[PDB]
């Protein structure tokens, strides 16, 4: 099917009409998304099939057709860009300065933007346009809002 | 059965909408990859 580099919508026809369950990045013949979007199920791209290659429920990441290729990371200083791909709406870049998720295993980036759960998998970019992580896994704060972490995989 | 559709190129766009705050949150990650606020 289509394996051109870029950002893609993850849809399903299992419910009423076509519903967007998430987003993903195609880079170097590998489609990268969040595990909670596809649950490790095979994906379709026209007549072609995309089979899972790597996945981890704790990291909440999954790769298709090959190993994880995205290796860039937030510098802890600069403003990033969430390339948001919302259900039924056109892709839109939103520049923001991330906060920090402080954990027992180290600090991670965190973008505080408000989008439907179906926006999960949309890439977060650095000034060079490099994917420094995926948007869609985080926490609910005091005002009911969602704050997502910047989730990156490991390149071997 | 899930399927993918192209939604565009991945590039940084200058003069984009600049919004969102930067909060520092003490969190915990469980075995299921689910985050939770620590207090
Ligand atoms: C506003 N809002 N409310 C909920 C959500 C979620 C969400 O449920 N993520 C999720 C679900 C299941 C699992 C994991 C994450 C990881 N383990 C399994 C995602 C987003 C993304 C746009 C930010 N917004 C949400």
């Amino acid at each position: 099917g289509e394996t051109t580099d870029g950002v893609y919508r993850v849809m399903t026809r299992r419910l009423l009409g076509s519903t967007q369950v998430g987003v993903g990045v195609m880079q170097e013949g590998v489609f990268h998304t969040m595990w909670h979007v596809t649950k490790g199920a095979a994906l379709r791209s026209g007549e072609g099939r995309l089979d899972p290659y790597w996945g981890d429920v704790k990291q909440d990441l999954v790769s298709y057709c090959g190993p994880w290729k995205l290796d860039a990371a937030w510098d802890g200083l600069s403003e990033v860009q969430l390339l948001a791909v919302p259900p039924g709406e056109r892709a839109k870049n939103i520049q923001t300065l991330p906060g920090i998720f402080k954990t027992k295993d180290g600090d991670i980036g965190a973008v505080a933007l408000d989008y439907p759960a179906g926006t999960s998998g949309s890439p977060i970019l650095d000034k060079c346009g490099r994917v420094i992580g995926l948007y869609g896994n985080g926490v609910v704060i005091k005002n009911g809002s969602y704050v997502s972490a910047i989730t990156q995989g490991k390149r071997e | 059965d899930m399927y993918i559709e192209r939604a565009g190129d991945i590039t940084w766009e200058k003069d984009a909408e600049v919004t969102g705050n930067s909060p520092r949150l003490d969190v915990a990650l469980d075995e299921s990859g689910d985050f939770s606020l620590v207090e």
